[PDB]
């Protein structure tokens, strides 16, 4: 532990919206310092999202006014992507970091397949 | 439906080596990490090696670093473990496990969701 909940795969209608999951239990000490989402370009994750003490921000062009993250409640960092382009079709990665006291950082990740539906 | 089976375990002398193989059926692994793990009876669990889903990513306990090697096969969804330089310190049950991990987290158990049942490895200073 900590562990991520990601489901396997997802599906969204093309030209419509989908959310991707990404879900975990808070544990005492563990403070949340960074939140990814990257999309996977070969042997290469590329990130998409980012999420610190500075805010939310996208970091790949072809995602700009497409992306949200959930930010209510402590442990649901899921991804919603609107306006399903074909070629969002891909291996998508849900990345947190947590900091506990002692300033040692632990990091977890976890990949979905998003699918896009015609 | 899912299962990971494994196989290739006995008993070897120090300085010998074995191949434990891990065949995962009921569903395509290609995009899954895999590990490796050993327990002692009586004995915590502990991380031994695992191999990430995309490019050729491995990781090695430092215990095993430069003796063991993880590898893959996607087309038989089958992951391997070649243990080499075997010392009787070696001797435990080798379990597989698989997961949806990336580049992280591949050492902490919770992180895998299907594991194989064990196979018993024996390391001896004697011959045979």
């Amino acid at each position: 532990r900590p562990i991520l909940e990601v489901p396997e795969s997802v599906t969204g209608p093309w030209k419509g919206d989908v959310n991707l999951p990404c879900t975990y239990d808070p544990l005492q000490g563990y403070t949340q310092v960074l939140v990814k989402w990257l999309v996977q370009r070969g042997s290469d994750p590329v990130t998409i999202f980012l999420r610190d003490s500075s805010g939310d921000h996208i970091q790949q062009a072809k995602y700009q006014g497409r992306l949200h993250v959930s930010h209510k409640v402590p442990g649901d960092v899921s991804l919603q992507l609107s306006t399903l382009e074909m070629d969002d079709r891909s291996h998508y990665t849900c990345e947190v970091t947590w900091q506990t006291p002692d300033g040692n950082q632990v990091v977890r990740d976890k990949i979905t397949e998003l699918r896009v539906q015609k | 439906q899912v299962q990971l089976v494994e196989s290739g375990g006995g008993l070897v002398q120090a300085g010998g080596s074995l191949r434990l193989s891990c065949a995962a059926s009921g569903r395509t692994f290609s995009s899954y990490g895999m590990g490796w793990f050993r327990q002692a009876p009586g004995k915590e669990r502990e991380f031994v090696a695992a191999i990430g889903p995309f490019g050729y990513e491995t990781y090695y306990a430092d215990s095993v670093k430069g003796r063991f090697t993880i590898s893959r096969d996607n087309a038989k969804n089958t992951v391997y473990l070649q243990m080499n330089s075997l010392k009787p310190e070696d001797t435990a049950v080798y379990y597989c496990a698989a997961g949806r991990w990336n580049r992280y987290g591949f050492e902490d158990q919770d992180n895998f969701d299907y594991w194989g049942q064990g196979t018993q490895v024996t390391v001896s200073s004697a011959a045979a």
